[PDB]
């Protein structure tokens, strides 16, 4: 469970992503494309190509989602309950994958967060993006 | 893969037992039950809305005895399973964008069906060595992936 | 989440077990080490060996502890709480083991409850360890 | 490991610029605040009770940089990785009882690290690259567990 404590540090680095969140969703997804190959089993209709704007639109749309769950922080399982749905119905992604994606995020937001991307920081983050994971794979079975 | 003579032994020995086509299809119904996200590539099957229904799918018993036929000729190439797999490995990958992890899912739920099956006969060691099988597979299937 | 036909599921199964749990814990246990030796790194101070009385006593230890999660099916965080707490603070076991032990103890259901392990019961039974799982790793951070 | 010669050489450019005493310390201090139950390997390093107890915990610091030594020898010989850690993946599983997983760990908080450290330097491609590295490494200390 997020404490009081992971919130505020969640709020405060999130804050700071502000209007770069679309940017730092694509590239979280090019580098797990590029480190995990196996990612790209399900996105076999994307341009996976450098600048893809396939990529760009899909960035901001899971950035948009990670900003609708940062603004939700205290009812989570129910900002996000159409992507649990989403997720566990129809695309259908296995589980593991989720794990892959969060630790592309904590790598981008570290590459652009020097100053907020404390260790404490760190810490909160993972454990959020754990707890989106959660949810998202929620209603798998 | 890394099997010792004898825990290659154990492991010809039970196979040699085993009926593939029930075997097969058996591993396949139970995949698609007990982690029914993986019924996304068999949409074309038909009815897997339940146990019964995915258990009674004649597609379902089919590809099982295809996967298990391959998983079987396998297990004549133990000392070569990356080579054996190669355009399977591919296949996979490149034309039915199925990711590895489900090959080691099904590993496991193969696992499962062959205690079931086989009960007394499946012991701890023999369990270890199939264990070592199944992951030995995956890998291999899931090698030429890029 | 269970759902009522998964406790129903989970009650019938581990109500076959009965008199055996200690016996089956204990061969889990034993097919867990021989699988997955790593897992042997969290008991340095037991005698692995088989047939050993330490496993055999750990392996009795565990099904009592899974037989309390049956009966309290509903209440599973509040019925192990202690277990959640020993675990999180003392033994802190990594996480990825705990997929491996409830592979194990499937194993051994099947291989000793043939007519009860159906494809029904082998799904309610999964969700099942995953959900003690879930409780035994909640407080890890 | 499955380097390209362009990933081995983006892997090794970068190293070139690595404080491994000071990356050593923060790789280790963040695993023991991001991953507690790490902790369970250090109760004689004293107190590490919060994060700036763990972060400035000399004893810490001093196994940090020890760790992250003997991984930048590791470096030099990405050819023989399994040769090079057997003695250590031997202490590690005998002596010490490190659960293998610990590694993996490891290896995901230096890429943060190196992250957080590099900025745009931290190029996409090269995460990939590194990604190879921590993963030979971590399969390497646990080649020899038993
Ligand atoms: C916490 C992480 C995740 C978040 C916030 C997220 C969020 C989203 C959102 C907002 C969408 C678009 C739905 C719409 O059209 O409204 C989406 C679609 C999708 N997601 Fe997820 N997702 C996550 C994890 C993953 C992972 C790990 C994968 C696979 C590696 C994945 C695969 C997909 C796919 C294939 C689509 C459909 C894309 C398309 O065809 O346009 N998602 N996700
Ligand atoms: C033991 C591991 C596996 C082996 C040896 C294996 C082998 C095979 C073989 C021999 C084929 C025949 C297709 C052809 O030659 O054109 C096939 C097709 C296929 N497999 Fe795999 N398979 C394995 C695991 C899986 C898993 C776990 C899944 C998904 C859950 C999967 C999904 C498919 C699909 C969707 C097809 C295409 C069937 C069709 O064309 O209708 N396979 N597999
Ligand atoms: C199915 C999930 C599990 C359950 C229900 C469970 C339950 C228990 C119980 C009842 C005890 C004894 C507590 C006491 O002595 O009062 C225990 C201790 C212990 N467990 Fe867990 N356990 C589980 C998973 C694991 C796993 C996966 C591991 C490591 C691979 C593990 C490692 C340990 C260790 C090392 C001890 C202490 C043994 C000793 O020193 O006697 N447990 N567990
Ligand atoms: C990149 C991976 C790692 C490398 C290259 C590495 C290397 C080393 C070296 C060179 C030593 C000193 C050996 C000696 O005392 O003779 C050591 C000790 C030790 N390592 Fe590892 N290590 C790694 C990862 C880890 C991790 C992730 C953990 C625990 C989470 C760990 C736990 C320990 C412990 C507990 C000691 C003994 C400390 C003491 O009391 O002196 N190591 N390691």
């Amino acid at each position: 469970v997020l404490s009081p404590a992971d919130k505020t540090n969640v709020k405060a680095a999130w804050g700071k992503v502000g209007a770069h969140a679309g940017e730092y969703g694509a590239e979280a997804l090019e580098r797990m494309f590029l480190s995990f190959p196996t990612t790209k089993t399900y996105f076999p209709h994307f341009d996976l190509s450098h600048g893809s704007a396939q990529v760009k639109g899909h960035g901001k749309k899971v950035a948009d989602a990670l900003t609708n769950a940062v603004a939700h922080v205290d009812d989570m399982p129910n900002a996000l309950s159409a992507l649990s749905d989403l997720h566990a119905h129809k695309l259908r992604v296995d589980p593991v994958n989720f794990k892959l994606l969060s630790h592309c995020l904590l790598v981008t937001l570290a590459a652009h967060l020097p100053a907020e991307f404390t260790p404490a920081v760190h810490a909160s983050l993972d454990k959020f993006l754990a707890s989106v994971s959660t949810v998202l794979t929620s209603k798998y079975r | 893969v890394h099997l010792t003579p004898e825990e290659k032994s154990a492991v010809t020995a039970l196979w040699g037992k085993v009926n593939v086509d029930e075997v097969g299809g058996e591993a396949l119904g139970r995949l698609l039950v007990v982690y029914p996200w993986t019924q996304r590539f068999f949409e074309s099957f038909g009815d897997l809305s339940t146990p019964d229904a995915v258990m009674g799918n004649p597609k379902v018993k089919a590809h099982g005895k295809k996967v298990l036929g391959a998983f079987s000729d396998g297990l004549a190439h133990l000392d070569n399973l990356k080579g054996t797999f190669a355009t399977l490995s591919e296949l996979h990958c490149d034309k039915l964008h199925v990711d590895p992890e489900n090959f080691r899912l099904l590993g496991n739920v193969l696992v499962c069906v062959l205690a079931h099956h086989f009960g007394k006969e499946f012991t701890p060691p023999v369990q270890a060595a199939y264990q070592k099988v199944v992951a030995g597979v995956a890998n291999a299937l899931a090698h030429k992936y890029h």
